[PDB]
């Protein structure tokens, strides 16, 4: 019942333009948000960013602000993350997952399987 | 800011009941999945346990993960200790976007 | 509920002689309360959130 598989390209030269998607369905994605978590080796989990449903106030980390721009559409229930100017420190598996419960982020139950990305 | 409280010095004889205590805060201890991270000096770090439900071959059954709400504490007992596994245990937790290092834990087995 | 005015309140009254003005019979929003990453601590006791 709960099967979520991530697919994408293989060897990608840094600086190229390509779009990726991790479609989430089977439930009410309107009230469910998409979260991205990066796990630095050796160290603990790293927070990336959060987005409010209303969109009036948006908060981003100092290490991701400016360079990246995210876009989401509740009509198609798909989130698009355009990766531009890939960094060496960003060479890690990308977890496409939805947060615990409704409007909860401090709790984690299931980790992200990860997406196949090469930098 | 964040305050970490640990015993100054404690030790117990092998073969008795031991319970390493590391206080948990900044949330509910029953809502936090405590995953241990180790980095043995002189070796390249590799993940040994992740997703809390995947078992690579060779993972010992002695390690068990759960939360006990009877006395607001977690119990863990490890047997089959190896000489090369003697090191220092550090319990690390994160709050929001801040990292705080411990004061330093020294333990000697007599 | 008009809790936003208290949320952005400039001044607070004294503990012993705070003005009593009951405000009820409404459903709160809690729209901005969902972003708790800006608060240093978050504690709940007696019931799981």
């Amino acid at each position: 019942e709960v099967q979520l598989v991530e697919s994408g390209g293989g060897v990608v030269q840094p600086g190229r333009s390509l779009r990726l998607s991790c479609a989430a369905s089977g439930f009410t994605f309107s009230s469910y948000g998409m979260h991205w978590v990066r796990q630095a080796p050796g160290k603990g989990l790293e927070w990336v960013a959060v987005i409010s449903y209303d969109g009036s106030n948006k908060y981003y980390a100092d290490s991701v602000k400016g360079r990246f721009t995210i876009s989401r559409d509740n009509s198609k229930n798909t989130l698009y993350l355009q990766m531009n100017s890939l960094r060496a420190e960003d060479t890690a598996v990308y977890y496409c997952a939805n947060g615990f419960g409704e409007y909860y982020y401090y709790a984690m139950d299931v980790w992200g399987q990860g997406t196949t990305v090469t930098v | 800011n964040f305050m970490l409280t640990q015993p100054h010095s404690v030790s117990e004889s092998p073969g008795k009941t031991v319970t390493i205590s590391c206080t948990g805060s900044s949330g509910s201890i029953a809502s936090n999945y405590v995953q241990w991270y180790q980095r043995r000096p002189g070796s390249a770090p590799t993940t040994v346990i992740y997703e809390d439900n995947q078992r690579p071959s060779g993972v010992p059954d002695r390690f068990s993960a759960s939360i006990d709400s009877s006395s607001n504490s977690a119990s863990l007992t490890i047997s089959g200790l190896k000489t090369e596994d003697e090191a220092d245990y550090y319990c690390q937790s994160y709050d929001s976007s801040n990292w705080v290092f411990g004061g330093g834990t020294k333990l000697t087995v007599l | 509920c008009p809790f936003g005015e208290v949320f952005n309140a400039t001044r607070f009254a004294s503990v012993y002689a705070w003005n009593r003005k009951r405000i009820s019979n409404c459903v709160a929003d809690y729209s901005v309360l969902y972003n708790s990453a800006s608060f240093s601590t978050f504690k709940c006791y007696g019931v799981s959130p």
